C-alpha cells in the first residue's frame, strides 16, 4: 500500500478454486515486516514486536 | 502417629477445587503470599515528571510594593518620572519570579 | 507552617506522561536547545534524547471519556515497557547486558 | 469534541499558547515549574453550565485479530471443507479473482497481508527401516516450488 | 419431582443437637462425650456432623 | 429496534471525579487579581490593591510595559515590547529556580471580575494566541477589536530607594477583564458574603463537584413498556389481528430477563450492542476493611 | 372511624391483643432481663 | 430453582465426516 | 431494584412465619430448630443457633443452601462455579464482626 | 491498656432474594407440585398470613413477595398470517372472571 | 532543609472520604455558613453542596476489622461512582452533555 | 515461500491451552499491553481532601 | 458445565416391590 | 480464515499380528 494510498487492488490470475476456504486480512507496516525468503534483510532496522 | 490427617484434609480440599474461595463457616482461607514479596520484580520508579508542593496562599514569599503611575510621558525608565499614585494603593503583595 | 500538594493529581499526571506521552510519534517531539543527537532516528540515543511536552497528554484531556488518543492508534502498542510478556522474557535473562 | 463552526466563541489555540496548571508545571517540558497561577483556557467545558456545542466522534479498536470472510453461502461454517469449495470439486472451473480494498490514508508505508485459506496437508509414509516419504497437497494455491 | 418414597411421612426433626453434662477434667485438653439420640428409621451421614 | 435520537443530560452530568482546570493548584490559591478598597479610598483616589505574582523577566520597563526582547542590530536598536494581548504568557517563567530583583511582568484580573479560587478557574480564550481578555464595548463588542488590558506599575516601597528618588518601576501587571468561570468546582468556604472582589475573597476555598455519571440502563431497562395498561405491545396477524401478547401487571419481564442471563453465559463480560454491563460495586467500598497504612518509613 | 359513634376515636389501627411484646418498638426506660441497631447488629 | 428445561437433551447425530442427516422422509 | 437485579436490604429481615393456622405453621411438622418461624437472624442467642461469625440462624443457612444448591444433608461445602452465579446466595453472603 | 469491649456481628447480602421452596423433600429436584391430587378445590380457612418482622429506621419501604408459578405459553400458527397463544398459570391464574 | 509528609496516610484518607463520606445520609451533613442551597432535596445542587466532616470517616476507625458502617447498610451501593457498569454505560455515550 | 510457519504456531497454542499461563522451557509469554494505556479512561482524580 | 437447574430423575426410590403379608 | 484443526483424539493387550 503506498504511503497515503487509500486503495490497493489485487488481481489474481484465472486458476481453480477447488477446496477453497475463507480469506483473512490485516494491515502491517513495511518497516516492521522482514521477508522470510531472504536469510538476512539489510533494510530491516526494527527490533520491536513483529 | 505416622498418619497425618490434618495435612491430608488440606490436600483433599484442593482436589475438590474452590481453594481460593473463602468459606466462613469452616474457616477455609488457604494461606497465600503476594508473589511480588516472594519474588521481587524491581522495575525502578515511573518518575520522569517532577512533583511539587506549594504554599497555601499559592504565591510564594511576597513583599510590599508601592504602586507607581508615570507623571509625565516619554519612553524611558528615568525620564518618565516614576512617582507614587494613590489610585493604585501602596504596600501591595507581589512576588518576583516563580512561586 | 505547611505546604499543599495534590497527591492524586500528581500520580495520574505522571502515569499518563510515562506510558502515553513518551510513546507519541517523533513529530510531536523536539530536541532541547543545547542537546545534540544523532541523525540516525532508529538509534536508541536519538529516541531517548527527544523530549515531548507533557501538555499534549495533559492530565485532563478527554476528561471523562473512554478514548484512545488519535496519534496513538498508529503506534504499535506492543512496543511498550508495560508489555508484560516482553518483561517476563527479559528478566528471565537477568538484569545485566552480559548474559 | 468542541464544534469549530457552531460554537461561536471557538478559537484555535495551539499547544504553545495553551495553559492549564499555570505556575505549577514547566513550559512544554518535564522541567521545573514556571509561570503564575491564572485561569486555564485549554479544554472547553463540555459539562455543567456553559457547556459548549459539540459533536460525536465514534471509532473502535480491534487488535490481535484478522478480519475474515468465510467462503460459504451462509457465512457460518458447517464443516472444514465448505459448500462453495465443492462447487468446483463436483465440476471444476477456473475463475479470476479481483479484490479491491479501500483503506485509510497513513503517512508511513504500509502493507496489506491477505491470507487465502487453503488445505495444506502432508501425508507421511515410512514403509521401510530408515526411510521416510511425504506428499504435500495444497489446494487452490498449489506449490510451484519443490526446491532442494 | 418424585412424589413418593422420599416423603418425610410422620415427619420428625431435620437437625439435632446433643447435650451437656459432666466429664473428667484435664489441664490442656477438653474431653467431650456424647451417647447420641435415637428414635426411629433414619440414616445419619457423618459429613453433616460438626 | 434501532433507536436514534438526541440525548441531553443536564448540568448535573460530570463524568469524572476531579477538576479539569488548575488541578495542581492549592485549593486556597486565589489567582493574581485586584480589588478596590475604600479604607483610604473615597473621592478621586480609590485604593486598588493587587495580590499576585509576576513570573517572567524582561530587560526594562517603560510605559509600553515590559520590554521582553531587543531587535538585532542592522544600524538600529529598538527594544521589542511584550504584546498586551497575550504576553506575558502565564505559563512562561524563569528556569533558574526563582529570582528577585530585575524587571518582571505578569498578569492580573480587574476588580470587575469577581474573585474565585485558582483551582477551578477557567476563562475561554477570546484570541487565537491564548489571550482571554474581554473585548471593549463602546456600544457593541462585535466590531470593537480593542481588548481590555490596562498596565499597572509598581516599585519597591522605599522613597529614597527608587520611585520618587531614582526614577524607575520594577514590576508591571497586565490587568484585564476575563470571563471567569468555575464549571466543576463549588466554593465550600468563604468568610464574607460578598461575591465582589475584596481582600478577604483571597481566602475562599473550593472542592470539586461530585462525580455524576449518567448513561442508559443495564439492558435498556424501562425503554420499552412491559407489564402495562394501554402501552402493551402487539404481535398479531395482519388480517386476523389476534394479539398473541397478553401482558399482566403482576409479571416482571425485565427482572426475569436479568436472571436469565445468569442461566446463560458469564455476566461479567460487557457487550455493547445490547448495552450489557451488570451493576457491580467495588467490594472494598461496600465493606471497609481497614488495615492501617504501611508507613514505617 | 368504625361502628357506632360517640365523641372521638377513629382513623385506623387498634384491635384485640394478649401476647408478650417480642422484639423492639417498645424499647425505653424500665428494663427487663439480666431501634434499627437493636436488631441489626448482634452481641 | 428459577425454571428452564428444553429440547435437544444430547448430541444431534451427524456422521462426522459430514454435518447433516435428512429433513425426515416422505 | 425492582427492574434490575440490584437488591441490598436482605439483611433487614428478622423472621418470616408462613402461618397456616394458629396451632401449627407451614413446614411445621417438627422439622426446623424453630418449627413455627424462619428466623433469618438472632439479635441475642442463648441456644447457640447462630452460624459462625454472623447473626444468621443455623436453620436459615440450611434452607438457603438447599434452595440455591442442594447441599446440607451431605454437610456444607463450597458450591461449584456453575452452581454459584452473580445472583446466587453464596458469593453475596458476607459475615463480619468487630469489637 | 485495651479497653473492655463487646462484640457485634452482622452479615450483608445484596442481589439475593430469600428463597423458600414449597411441598415435600427440601432438596430442589423437579418443578411440579402435586397438590392437584390432594383436592381439586375444597378449601376453607386454615390461615395463610406471611408475617415479616423487619428492622425499622426511618422513611418508607415496600416488600416484594414473589409467588413462584408456571408462566407457560404455547404459540401455534396453523396457517399463514395466523398466530394464537394459550397462556396458563395455575396457582395464580390470569383468567376466569370475564372469561 | 526538608519537610515531612505521610503519603500513605493521605491516600487512605482520600480514598475513604470520596467513596464513603460523600455517600453518607444528609443527616451527617450540614450546609456551610455563607452558602445557600435549593429547598428541593433531590436536586443535584443540594446533594453536591452539603459538606460532610472527614472525621466521621476518620480513616482510623474500625481499624483492623472488616465492617460496613451502619448508616451505609441502608444506602444503595449501586448509586456510586465506582459502580463499574454504570461508568461503562456512561462512557459509551461520550463525555459531553449533548449526545 | 508463502507459508507462515511461525505465525501458524502462535495461533495453534491459543486454540489449545490458554496463553495467559507463562512457561519458561519453551518460553511462552504472550505479548501484551495494559488496557489503560491502549484505551485511556479518565475518571479524574480524588482531590476532595 | 453451565447449568443452574437440577434434573429430576423422573422416578421414585426403589423399582423392586414386596408382597403384602 | 484463521482456524483449522482436524487433528484431535478420536480415541497381551492385542488381537492378531
Amino acid at each position: 500500500i503506498p504511503a497515503n494510498a487509500t486503495n490497493v487492488p489485487i488481481s489474481i490470475p484465472s486458476r481453480n478454486w477447488a477446496a477453497f476456504r475463507g480469506w483473512s486480512f490485516t494491515r502491517l507496516k513495511t518497516k516492521e515486516t522482514p521477508s522470510l525468503g531472504s536469510g538476512f534483510d539489510p533494510y530491516f532496522v526494527y527490533s520491536g514486536s513483529i | 502417629q505416622d498418619r497425618n490427617t490434618e495435612l491430608s484434609y488440606q490436600l483433599l480440599l484442593d482436589s475438590l477445587g474452590d481453594r481460593t474461595r473463602y468459606f466462613s463457616m469452616w474457616n477455609q482461607a488457604v494461606d497465600s503470599y503476594d508473589p511480588d514479596v516472594r519474588i521481587i520484580e524491581n522495575h525502578g520508579v515511573e518518575d520522569e515528571l517532577p512533583n511539587y508542593c506549594f504554599p497555601l496562599d499559592g504565591s510564594g514569599t511576597n513583599a510590599a510594593y508601592q504602586g507607581v503611575k508615570v507623571k509625565n510621558g516619554n519612553d524611558g525608565d528615568v525620564e518618565s518620572e516614576w512617582e507614587n499614585d494613590d489610585t493604585v494603593a501602596a504596600r501591595n503583595q507581589l512576588c518576583k519570579g516563580n512561586i | 507552617f505547611a505546604m499543599e500538594i495534590n497527591l492524586q493529581a500528581n500520580l495520574w499526571r505522571s502515569f499518563l506522561y510515562s506510558n502515553v506521552a513518551l510513546y507519541l510519534p517523533d513529530s510531536y517531539k523536539y530536541t532541547p536547545a543545547n542537546i545534540t543527537l544523532p541523525t540516525n532516528t532508529n538509534t536508541y540515543d536519538y529516541m531517548n534524547g527527544r523530549v515531548v511536552p507533557p501538555s499534549l497528554v495533559d492530565a485532563y484531556i478527554n476528561i471523562g471519556a473512554r478514548w484512545s488518543l488519535d496519534p496513538m492508534d498508529n503506534v504499535n502498542p506492543f512496543n511498550h515497557h508495560r508489555n508484560a510478556g516482553l518483561r517476563y522474557r527479559s528478566m528471565l535473562l537477568g538484569n545485566g547486558r552480559y548474559v | 469534541v468542541v464544534d469549530e463552526v457552531n460554537y461561536k466563541d471557538y478559537q484555535a489555540v495551539t499547544l504553545a499558547y495553551q495553559h492549564n496548571n499555570s505556575g505549577f508545571v514547566g513550559y512544554l517540558a518535564p522541567t521545573m515549574r514556571q509561570g503564575q497561577p491564572y485561569p486555564a483556557n485549554y479544554p472547553y467545558p463540555l459539562i455543567g453550565k456553559s457547556a459548549v456545542t459539540s459533536v460525536t466522534q465514534k471509532k473502535f479498536l480491534c487488535d490481535r485479530v484478522m478480519w475474515r470472510i468465510p467462503f460459504s453461502s451462509n457465512f457460518m461454517s458447517m464443516g472444514a471443507l465448505t459448500d462453495l469449495g465443492q462447487n468446483m470439486l463436483y465440476a471444476n472451473s477456473a475463475h479470476a479473482l479481483d479484490m479491491n480494498f479501500e483503506v485509510d490514508p497513513m503517512d508511513e508505508s504500509t502493507l496489506l497481508y491477505v491470507v487465502f485459506e487453503v488445505f495444506d496437508v502432508v501425508r507421511v509414509h515410512q514403509p521401510h527401516r530408515g526411510v521416510i516419504e511425504a506428499v504435500y497437497l495444497r489446494t487452490p494455491f498449489s506449490a510451484g516450488n519443490a526446491t532442494t | 419431582a418424585p412424589t413418593h418414597d422420599v416423603t418425610t411421612d410422620r415427619s420428625q426433626r431435620l437437625t439435632l443437637r446433643f447435650v451437656p453434662v459432666d466429664r473428667e477434667d484435664n489441664t490442656y485438653s477438653y474431653k467431650v462425650r456424647y451417647t447420641l439420640a435415637v428414635g426411629d428409621n433414619r440414616v445419619l451421614d457423618m459429613a453433616s456432623t460438626y | 429496534f434501532d433507536i436514534r435520537g438526541v440525548l441531553d443530560r443536564g448540568p448535573s452530568f460530570k463524568p469524572y471525579s476531579g477538576t479539569a482546570y488548575n488541578s495542581l493548584a492549592p485549593k486556597g490559591a486565589p489567582n493574581s487579581s485586584q480589588w478596590e478598597q475604600k479604607k483610604a479610598g473615597n473621592g478621586d483616589t480609590m485604593e486598588t490593591h493587587t495580590f499576585g505574582v509576576a513570573p517572567m523577566g524582561g530587560e526594562n520597563i517603560t510605559i509600553d510595559g515590559l520590554q521582553i526582547g531587543t531587535d538585532a542590530t542592522a544600524d538600529q536598536d529598538k527594544p521589542i515590547y511584550a504584546d498586551k494581548t497575550f504576553q506575558p504568557e502565564p505559563q512562561v517563567g524563569e528556569e533558574n529556580w526563582q529570582e528577585t530583583e530585575s524587571f518582571y511582568g505578569g498578569r492580573a484580573l480587574k476588580k470587575d471580575t469577581s474573585m474565585k479560587p485558582c483551582y477551578g478557574s477557567y476563562a475561554r480564550p477570546t484570541n487565537v494566541k491564548g489571550g482571554q481578555a474581554k473585548l471593549k464595548v463602546g456600544a457593541d463588542g462585535v466590531p470593537t477589536k480593542e481588548f481590555d488590558i490596562d498596565l499597572a506599575f509598581f516599585d519597591t516601597p522605599g522613597g529614597t530607594v527608587n520611585g520618587q528618588d531614582e526614577y524607575k518601576a520594577d514590576i508591571v501587571m497586565y490587568t484585564e477583564n476575563t470571563y471567569l468561570e468555575t464549571p466543576d468546582t463549588h466554593v465550600v468556604y468563604k468568610p464574607g458574603k460578598d461575591d465582589a472582589s475584596s481582600e478577604i475573597n483571597l481566602v475562599q476555598q473550593s472542592m470539586p463537584n461530585r462525580p455524576n455519571y449518567i448513561g442508559f440502563r443495564d439492558n435498556f431497562i424501562g425503554l420499552m413498556y412491559y407489564n402495562s395498561t394501554g402501552n402493551m405491545g402487539v404481535l398479531a396477524g395482519q388480517a386476523s389481528q389476534l394479539n398473541a401478547v397478553v401482558d399482566l401487571q403482576d409479571r416482571n419481564t425485565e427482572l426475569s430477563y436479568q436472571l436469565l442471563l445468569d442461566s446463560l453465559g458469564d455476566r461479567t463480560r460487557y457487550f455493547s450492542m445490547w448495552n450489557q454491563a451488570v451493576d457491580s460495586y467495588d467490594p472494598d467500598v461496600r465493606i471497609i476493611e481497614n488495615h492501617g497504612v504501611e508507613d514505617e518509613l | 372511624m368504625s361502628g357506632s359513634g360517640s365523641f372521638e376515636g377513629g382513623v385506623f389501627s387498634p384491635y384485640l391483643t394478649g401476647r408478650l411484646p417480642s422484639w423492639a418498638g417498645v424499647r425505653q426506660n424500665v428494663m427487663g432481663s439480666t431501634t434499627y441497631a437493636t436488631l441489626s447488629s448482634s452481641s | 430453582d428459577i425454571n428452564f428445561s428444553s429440547l435437544a437433551p444430547r448430541h444431534g447425530t451427524r456422521p462426522f465426516m459430514g454435518t447433516w442427516s435428512d429433513i425426515g422422509t416422505s | 431494584p425492582y427492574l434490575d437485579g440490584t437488591f441490598y436490604l436482605n439483611h433487614t429481615f428478622k423472621k418470616v412465619s408462613i402461618t397456616f393456622d394458629s396451632s401449627v405453621s407451614w413446614p411445621g411438622n417438627d422439622r426446623l430448630l424453630t418449627p413455627n418461624e424462619f428466623e433469618i437472624k438472632r439479635t441475642v442467642d442463648g441456644e447457640g443457633y447462630n452460624v459462625a461469625q454472623c447473626n444468621m440462624t443455623k436453620d436459615w443457612f440450611l434452607v438457603q443452601m438447599l434452595a440455591h444448591y442442594n447441599i446440607g444433608y451431605q454437610g456444607f461445602y463450597v458450591p461449584e462455579g456453575y452452581k454459584d452465579r452473580m445472583y446466587s446466595f453464596f458469593r453475596n453472603f458476607q459475615p463480619m464482626s468487630r469489637q
